[PDB]
């Protein structure tokens, strides 16, 4: 099961995320310091 | 491969690219002996077997581009070296036929022979190197009438010129001019471009060794990078 999931994983990339894409990816560890700073702001984190 | 990217590049990526596949050759097809597309040869002249080569290695590209009949050692040096190129992709492998066109290039120097407009063999670059302008053809016999355009063969073709034994013409395709001596004059006789021609203008090919073919692309590999790293150092 692990096999094929990768593999299918890798065939479409999108399933990633946007940190992770691959063109224009900040990374992980980027993408987490904006989830924080996102969190940290009330506008972005709730509907408003 | 790597649209994205400002210059196109080839890469191992997750998404997919269409290949397609085009034979150039057959291996097992080929006939020995005979002329097939992306052979390095020597266009030997005369009786006794003057090579069509560029001056020697005396630092001048402007004076390198000239093409002249030399007999000598030159025959058996890499300066007269000459890599013939079909206009085409696909079977570009295929054996040559009387009256196909094809580029001839100095693998030396990296050069086409071409034809000036004041009818002059001069070589020039990839860059500026048109089809009208470096487009050659062997021909069996001095007759004028040609044999017009022909279907292409999707295949290895049949063999019609063969070293050695063969005796070819090289004509402009365009200008219908022939190749002959200058006349005048180790010999350093001139090649000049002539729609008469002389009476003597037979040319015999002699097909070069793999390692002879692979030391010349070498040697033209390494003066390319030499060259950039010394005008990098001067600049």
């Amino acid at each position: 099961n692990a096999n094929v999931v990768v593999r299918l994983l890798i065939r479409r990339p999108e399933c990633f995320g946007p940190a992770l894409r691959g063109e224009g990816g900040n990374g992980l560890l980027a993408a987490m310091e904006e989830a924080i700073k996102i969190a940290e702001d009330p506008s972005r984190d709730g509907p408003s | 491969l790597s649209y994205g990217n400002g210059s196109l590049h080839v890469d191992a990526a997750f998404q997919q690219t269409l290949w397609s596949v085009a034979p150039i050759s057959s291996g097992s097809e080929a006939a020995q002996g005979y002329l097939i597309g992306g052979d390095v040869l020597r266009l030997l002249h005369g009786h006794m077997d003057e090579c069509l080569t560029v001056p020697s290695g005396e630092h001048g590209e402007e004076q390198r581009r000239t093409v002249h009949y030399e007999g000598g050692a030159v025959s058996v040096h890499a300066r007269s070296l000459w890599r013939l190129e079909t206009l085409r992709v696909a079977w570009s492998g295929s054996h040559i036929r009387w009256g196909q066109p094809f580029r001839l290039r100095h693998v030396t120097t990296g050069k086409y022979l071409s034809l000036m407009e004041d009818k002059n063999l001069l070589l020039m670059d990839k860059e500026k190197a048109d089809v009208k302008s470096t487009a050659f053809t062997f021909r069996s016999s001095k007759e004028k009438l040609d044999v017009g355009v022909r279907k292409e063969v999707d295949g290895m073709g049949t063999s019609e010129i063969k070293y050695g034994d063969s005796v070819c013409y090289i004509q402009h395709v365009d200008t219908g001019l022939w190749l002959t001596y200058q006349s005048v004059d180790s010999i350093q006789r001139k090649a000049i471009m002539h729609h008469e021609g002389h009476m003597d203008d037979g040319i015999s090919l002699s097909r070069s060794q793999h390692e002879e073919s692979r030391t010349a692309r070498v040697i033209w590999s390494t003066v390319f990078l030499f060259n950039r790293f010394i005008r990098g150092l001067d600049a």
